[PDB]
């Protein structure tokens, strides 16, 4: 039946304009209610608006009306969204969709959806990480072992690479996925589980490489005295 | 005050049945709703419409194990004989004079292997970070299944919500999940309390780790 696919930039700077395209196939020649919907983190879905491509007329969510434009290009089977003057509140997964025209028992529904595209409103620029040692602790590890690590804080964009002892230490290493913070910067942690008996003699260094900023840090992680 | 209320999460194992509830505000008590499914990385799928007396519209391509029923202000989606692919966000929706109202969605986990409880590792701020006039508590959560947790932080015994950043769970190489949560403090806040705690809730059970600045 109807297939939909969103595309467009994944990042937009605050106060600038977000633009998205939807490519469709299997729609009607005329009379489609091409729609946009979004979902922000922690919130429910929110309708943005639609255009009917027989009448050419639009309907928008009143809270967004001043900032939204929806339009079509029938000749290339596409329709479009623009959202001006964006702020952090506009970070969301954006969906294109097609509304039904059955009005069964007084409801309209979205019969077909695209897979959605994440757009993040971000003022972040290339920035190297601060690297802090996470001194060894055996409180949460199995008998005879201790966990130690490095906190790789406030960098942009992804990725960072973390190795241990220049790649000689790979067993027991868990580098966690980064969190994207509200600041627009990433932070992650890399932890390695090692023998507690080794803490007095074996040196542990985390090697952090942030290729986007050409920053490298080799941080010794020492036991607390 | 048109509101559709759904519980945020639910879990069940393969082959079981589950009933998800959408509760309609009193002004919407006679309204028709639609149910949708959103599987991870997939387009949302329209599942069915369901009116106040319990009639529904079956949708082409939707398995017969999805059905709907109604009772007063409540609208139900029942999924029988759960399959692994039924793990999804399920959300309800209605329409009121050109306004779309959505529920918040229920994230249903469908267990296809046994529950695994999380390991929780909590690190205090490093002395180096405190010297840089910052302080981050690091709560690392690993080896849990299904991939659904909530994290609560406490200062001494009081909940703390500001300064908290938590990842969505991500699948590890061993098919269990990992997540991390970070609490940002000032050095003065860190040194002034007796302790801070990271509490992880997973499938009803809780694990709480605590760190004290005097350590």
């Amino acid at each position: 039946q109807v297939q939909l696919q969103e595309s467009g930039p994944g990042l937009v700077k605050p106060s600038e304009t977000l633009s998205l395209t939807c490519a469709v196939s299997g729609g009607s020649i005329s009379g489609n209610y091409w729609s946009w919907i979004r979902q922000s983190p922690g919130k429910g879905l929110e309708w943005i608006g639609h255009i009917n491509d027989y009448s050419g007329r639009t309907d928008y969510n009143p809270s967004l009306k001043s900032r939204v434009t929806i339009s079509t290009d029938t000749s290339t089977n596409q329709f479009f969204l623009t959202l001006s003057s964006v702020s952090a509140a506009d970070t969301a997964v954006y969906y294109c969709a097609r509304r039904d025209t059955d009005f069964w028992r007084g409801i309209y529904v979205f019969e077909f959806w695209g897979q959605g595209v994440l757009v993040t409103v971000s003022s972040a620029s290339t920035k190297g990480p601060s690297v802090f040692p996470l001194a060894p602790s055996s409180k949460s590890t199995s008998g005879g072992t201790a966990a130690l690590g490095c906190l790789v804080k406030d960098y942009f964009p992804e990725p960072v690479t973390v190795s241990w002892n220049s790649g000689a230490l790979t067993s027991g290493v868990h580098t966690f996925p980064a969190v994207l913070q509200s600041s627009g910067l990433y932070s992650l942690s890399s932890v390695v589980t090692v023998p507690s008996s080794s803490l007095g003699t074996q040196t542990y260094i985390c090697n952090v490489n942030h290729k986007p900023s050409n920053t490298k840090v080799d941080k010794r992680v020492e036991p607390k005295s | 005050q048109s509101v559709l209320t759904q519980s945020p999460s639910a879990s069940a194992s393969l082959g079981a049945s589950v009933k998800l509830t959408c509760t309609l505000s009193s002004g919407l008590r006679s309204y028709t709703i639609a149910w949708y499914q959103r599987q991870r990385g997939q387009a949302p799928r329209f599942l069915l419409r369901l009116d106040s007396v319990g009639s529904h519209t079956k949708v082409d391509g939707i398995p017969d194990r999805f059905s709907g029923s109604s009772s007063g202000t409540e609208r139900y989606l029942t999924i029988s004989n759960l399959q692994s692919e039924d793990e999804a966000d399920y959300f309800c929706q209605t329409w009121t004079t050109g306004i779309y109202i959505f529920g918040g969605g229920t994230r249903l986990s469908v267990l296809s292997q046994p529950k695994a409880s999380p390991t929780v590792t909590l690190f205090p701020p490093s002395s180096e970070e405190l010297q840089a006039n910052k302080a981050t508590l690091v709560c690392l959560i690993s080896d849990f299944y299904p991939g659904a947790v909530t994290v609560a932080w406490k200062a001494d015994s009081s909940p703390v919500k500001a300064g908290v950043e938590t990842t969505t769970p991500s699948k590890q190489s061993n098919n269990k999940y990992a997540a991390s949560s970070y609490l940002s403090l000032t050095p003065e806040q860190w040194k002034s309390h007796r302790s801070y705690s990271c509490q992880v809730t997973h499938e009803g059970s809780t694990v709480e780790k605590t760190v004290a600045p005097t350590e």
